[PDB]
């Protein structure tokens, strides 16, 4: 059993560099062609570079010609994305794939990927972005006061203005999980994020049970609890 | 460059049904065509390689065919592990190129949504932005427009929406709209209205709040 696993992602002002590592244990990386990939939110693949398993071959992708160095050093069993004049634009996970040998004959370098990619990380991921870390605000999506007696009810918790990626939002410290939706989050305009968490919940519980969703932004160390109530 | 061109975008299925998608590329590449298989937060995964060659340790449900610029993907009998998004990828020339995916989604019957309509809080107001959000919860299909009206004029550009992946439990999806307005703006008007389009509405419902 093989594993490979890229390291180096994280935040980057527009224009500055970052280093990405891929490092597999199992076999040896020389004995095969590697590629870097990636992925930009709630986008499709995109091939980035690629490398023999000598190193004498390389290609890229025009959208980052110029820019990125793909390399590799088969001493310590690694494959490397050397990124520079880095854009908003590239901000994505960043995936490191072995490409797949032949069955019988070889590939060459030249042609070395023409058997798809066999091996992939789980990817490691980048952000671009001239915003600064940032906790978020929690506001309460309140239960209407026309909630259907004896009918379903619905609240939730707005989180407003973070950054970065990621957040994670429970109700009632893990208690309530049931009719939980936390939706994506959305990139706004200001360059922070923003998400809802909503719930539903019997009509008849809110006179009595409490809810309060549990927000947690780890880039800040920043937790937030906030109790939704109805509005008097 | 090759440009992959996946069909259809999207697939409503059953398990047990047999379905097949196509790859076409833009120029010949003989049979340097892969398939993968890719899930929400997880990478890839290669099902088929050289067109229809199956890769160890994926199920023989899968098949691949063609070779030239027609390619299909078939997988016969869908078992629940295999809703997800399938991509082709061109492997006979650079740069490597991938069609756009074809999303594969439990088919079930029409639900429509449940509507709510949240007003700003209090606290937001103190900051000078005002945040409305309407839920559309656990309607199927995915599809569905969402109106906002402030003392019924319609709003535009001032508003953005989120959609949760297909519940596993009921593959129904959630959507979220949230209409963002100044704290002056917000004062200005009493109406606030959320108007919901979708199949399973004979019409389309509103839920609407009046300021204070």
């Amino acid at each position: 059993e093989v594993q490979l696993v890229e390291s180096g992602g994280g935040l980057v002002k527009p224009g500055g560099s970052l280093r990405l590592s891929c490092e597999v244990s199992g076999f040896t990386f020389s004995d095969y062609h590697a590629t870097w990939l990636r992925q930009a939110p709630g986008k499709g693949l995109e091939w980035i570079s690629y490398i023999s398993g000598s190193g004498s071959t390389t290609y890229y992708a025009d959208a980052v010609k110029g820019r990125f160095t793909i390399s590799r050093d088969n001493a310590k069993n690694s494959v490397y994305l050397e990124m520079s004049s880095l854009r908003d634009e590239d901000t994505a996970v960043y995936y490191c794939a072995r490409t797949r040998l032949g069955d019988i004959v070889q590939a060459p370098g030249v042609i070395g990927y023409y058997y798809g990619m066999d091996v992939w990380g789980q990817g490691t991921t980048v952000t671009v972005s001239s915003a600064s870390t940032k906790g978020p605000s929690v506001f309460p999506l309140a239960p209407s006061s026309k909630s259907t007696s004896g009918g379903t009810a619905a609240l939730g918790c707005l989180v407003k203005d973070y950054f970065p990626e990621p957040v994670t939002v429970s109700w009632n410290s893990g208690a309530l999980t049931s009719g939980v939706h936390t939706f994506p989050a959305v990139l706004q305009s200001s360059g922070l994020y923003s998400l809802s968490s909503v719930v539903t919940v019997p009509s008849s519980s809110l006179g009595t049970q409490t809810y309060i969703c549990n927000v947690n932004h780890k880039p800040s160390n920043t937790k937030v609890d906030k109790k939704v109530e109805p509005k008097s | 460059d090759i440009q992959m061109t996946q069909s259809p975008s999207s697939l409503s299925a059953s398990v047990g049904d047999r379905v097949t998608i196509t790859c076409r590329a833009s120029q010949r590449i003989r049979n340097y065509l892969n398939w993968y298989q890719q899930k929400p937060g997880r990478a890839p995964k290669l099902l088929i390689y050289t067109a229809s060659k199956l890769q160890g340790g994926v199920p023989s449900r899968f098949s691949g065919s063609g070779s030239g610029t027609d390619f299909t993907l078939t997988i016969n009998s869908l078992q629940p592990e295999d809703f997800a998004t399938y991509y082709c990828q061109q492997s006979h020339e650079t740069p490597l190129t991938f069609g756009q995916g074809t999303k594969i989604e439990v088919r079930r019957t029409v639900a429509a949504p449940s509507v709510f309509i949240f007003p700003p809080s209090d606290e937001q107001l103190k900051s000078g932005t005002a945040s409305v959000v309407c839920l559309l919860n656990n309607f199927y299909p995915r599809e569905a427009k969402v109106q906002w009206k402030v003392d019924n004029a319609l709003q535009s550009g001032n508003s953005q929406e989120s959609v949760t992946e297909q519940d596993s439990k009921d593959s129904t999806y959630s959507l979220s709209s949230t209409l963002t307005l100044s704290k002056a703006d917000y004062e200005k008007h009493k109406v606030y209205a959320c108007e919901v389009t979708h199949q399973g509405l004979s019409s389309p419902v509103t839920k609407s709040f009046n300021r204070g």
